[PDB]
């Protein structure tokens, strides 16, 4: 169960998550239930929540830097610092914006690159419509 | 007649060692119920699904003169028994060396396409929107067919429109904006190009 | 294990004296038959692992009666619903019942025992929207006027439709009756929030839906709405993009759905817009550049 939550990109709360392994996988020892283990018990809050940011910038290109606090369950200034080395090991590469009105998790794409792209699903369209025309004499004798 | 097949294959050997057997043509252009029987016969020579290649002889479909299908057997589902049938492939010419040069000495055509001058493209983009539409058209009656003269249902072509009306651009979408700046440069650099023509007819 | 053997001896006369004789369709048969007793004696480590290798040979041979591979996927199938995966259950049940025999060989009672634990095993499910295909299978084809598939269609026939109101009333009754549902009440809560945002924004021809019109679509406030379209995102039941800023969720993707008699309609309409626009476009550019085109 902790390393298929873990797996999934579903989102999980960490204070909750905490409890749910508190008796038994907090009191396995040397693991965690070691005396400078508990210590690696407290540094698994650290990876629950970059975890849940690893797959919340992927989904959305903009949430609101309030949203994410409640989601992460921690105040501003720990949410400010973790999104700043995320960054720097440069997994994802995101802007802030410091009155605390928007977090827009995206790599800016350009417009060579947009404009690139949209050639190609028009190419894939008129596949479409010639498979189909095959199929459609078959299908008249087939009846 | 079975014997005949057999005695070309000792002949055909000699003449290019490269042919094999392969399988058979019809003359078309219906695609018949027969020729899963004549596949069969066609089946025990060959080391292959039999080709079975569709020949049209009247030449009515101007394009695509030739069509291409491939016995292949299939596990048909609704808890029907496994069904061989027909799956088109691309059986579109490319041509031999030998064959083609001769082939170019004879014709001084400008074809159903030879991209040649700008006249010979202009045509073509008129001619290539009418294809496209005479297409289109088909695809909407075989959905009335399905719903008044019941037509057993080919879900296959029901999967192909969703990925049609899914990744169909979206209006309003600021792409749009962006393909709207690609168009004002190269509209420009036509005018640019317009002038400096204007010195060499000066000249 | 004697049947197996008998073949065995028996083929070195046959297929001279004969001069044509196959003895393969005894030998698979009966090795699905060893897989599934070894099912019903509690051994289902050993049953799964035999099923494998049963696969490779299956799919060298290039021509197989039909009796083989139904056999076989009838094996595959009992060892899924025993470790009660409804899951995998589901997805592998299938391949039975694409080349099931519509032969009454499967008697009546076969069934509905295995019919019954689909349709539970697809509200279970939280992408498993195939419900229609069923109806057109042997399976349940017969049997539609049992008690036991009066509330259980009443069920599937809310999701359909979308109806919150609906499925509420039906759900608190089958809680109680029904001792599964009883546990798995929150897969079942789930699954008709899953199962209206995906038919929601297909039908309109939009393709990308505010928080706000989804709100109204699912019948619950846009704040558990903005809970519920992130998991979809997770799950792969649609993929997009989240603006909290435009208040929308842009699709890119519709995931395969099974299309029905209505839905064909739908479909009709915008293709003739379409067809509408490319006349359009032809006969105007006839005219123009008509002098010269060659």
């Amino acid at each position: 169960s902790l390393v298929k939550l873990f797996t999934t990109n579903e989102l999980m709360r960490w204070p909750i998550v905490q409890k749910t392994y508190e008796p038994v996988l907090n009191e396995d020892d040397l693991a965690f239930g070691g005396e400078a283990n508990k210590h690696h018990w407290e540094d698994l809050q650290k990876r629950v929540i970059e975890h849940n940011l690893r797959v919340i910038s992927e989904y959305y290109s903009r949430i609101t830097l309030l949203r994410l606090n409640e989601l992460l369950d921690l105040t501003e200034s720990q949410t400010e610092t973790y999104i700043s080395d995320l960054v720097n090991q440069g997994i994802i590469y995101a802007k802030v914006n410091r009155p605390a009105k928007i977090v827009n998790f995206e790599k800016p794409k350009n417009s060579s690159q947009l404009l690139n792209e949209w050639s190609h699903n028009v190419d894939e369209l008129l596949e479409h419509i010639e498979t189909i025309g095959h199929l459609i004499t078959k299908e008249e004798i087939m009846h | 007649d079975h014997n005949y097949i057999e005695n070309m294959n000792e002949m055909c050997k000699k003449i290019n060692a490269k042919e094999k057997l392969i399988g058979w043509y019809h003359s078309g252009p219906k695609l018949r119920a027969s020729d899963l029987k004549i596949n069969e016969l066609f089946k025990k020579y060959t080391q292959n699904n039999p080709l079975l290649l569709i020949v049209d002889v009247k030449q009515q479909g101007v394009g695509l003169p030739t069509d291409a299908y491939v016995a292949i057997e299939q596990v048909k589902d609704d808890g029907t028994s496994t069904e061989k049938t027909f799956l088109h492939l691309p059986c579109t010419i490319e041509a031999e060396e030998a064959e083609e040069i001769g082939v170019e000495h004879l014709l001084r055509d400008v074809r159903d396409q030879a991209a040649g001058g700008l006249s010979i493209r202009l045509t073509n983009q008129l001619k290539s929107l009418k294809g496209l539409q005479s297409k289109l058209k088909d695809v909407v009656e075989y959905l009335d067919k399905v719903i008044n003269k019941e037509l057993p249902i080919n879900h296959t072509i029901l999967g192909k429109l969703q990925d049609v009306f899914n990744l169909l651009p979206n209006l309003g979408t600021p792409d749009d904006d962006e393909i709207d700046v690609e168009n004002h440069d190269r509209i420009n650099i036509s005018n640019n190009l317009q002038k400096a023509l204007t010195v060499k007819t000066n000249d | 294990d004697d049947l197996k053997a008998q073949f065995q001896e028996l083929d070195s006369k046959k297929q001279r004296n004969n001069g044509s004789k196959d003895h393969g369709d005894g030998i698979l048969l009966i090795d699905s038959e060893i897989a599934r007793t070894y099912l019903l004696k509690n051994d289902l480590v050993k049953a799964r692992d035999l099923l494998d290798d049963l696969e490779k040979t299956l799919d060298k041979k290039d021509s197989i009666p039909l009796r083989i591979t139904n056999s076989f996927y009838s094996t595959n199938s009992q060892y899924f619903k025993f470790k009660n995966d409804f899951n995998s259950f589901y997805y592998t049940s299938l391949l039975y019942l694409s080349t099931l025999e519509p032969s009454t060989s499967i008697t009546l009672a076969e069934r509905q025992q295995l019919a019954y634990d689909l349709s539970i095993s697809a509200l279970l499910g939280d992408k498993i929207y195939n419900f229609g295909e069923l109806l057109h299978h042997p399976i349940m084809e017969t049997i539609v006027n049992d008690s036991n598939y009066d509330w259980l269609f009443q069920l599937l026939n809310a999701l359909t439709v979308g109806d919150f109101d609906k499925f509420d009333s039906l759900i608190k009754v089958q809680i109680s009756k029904i001792p599964i549902l009883a546990q798995h009440e929150s897969f079942l809560r789930q699954k008709i929030c899953l199962m209206t945002l995906i038919e929601t924004v297909f039908v309109k021809n939009i393709r990308m839906l505010s928080f706000e019109d989804i709100s109204k679509a699912t019948h619950l406030p846009k704040d558990n709405v903005e809970h519920l379209v992130m998991r979809a995102i997770s799950l792969g039941l649609l993929k997009g993009s989240i603006d909290q800023v435009n208040e929308l969720v842009t699709i890119s993707w519709v995931q395969p759905r099974i299309i029905s008699g209505d839905q064909i309609t739908k479909m009709k309409d915008r293709l003739v817009e379409w067809n509408d626009q490319v006349e359009k476009l032809g006969k105007k550019m006839e005219a123009r550049g008509q002098s010269i085109w060659v």
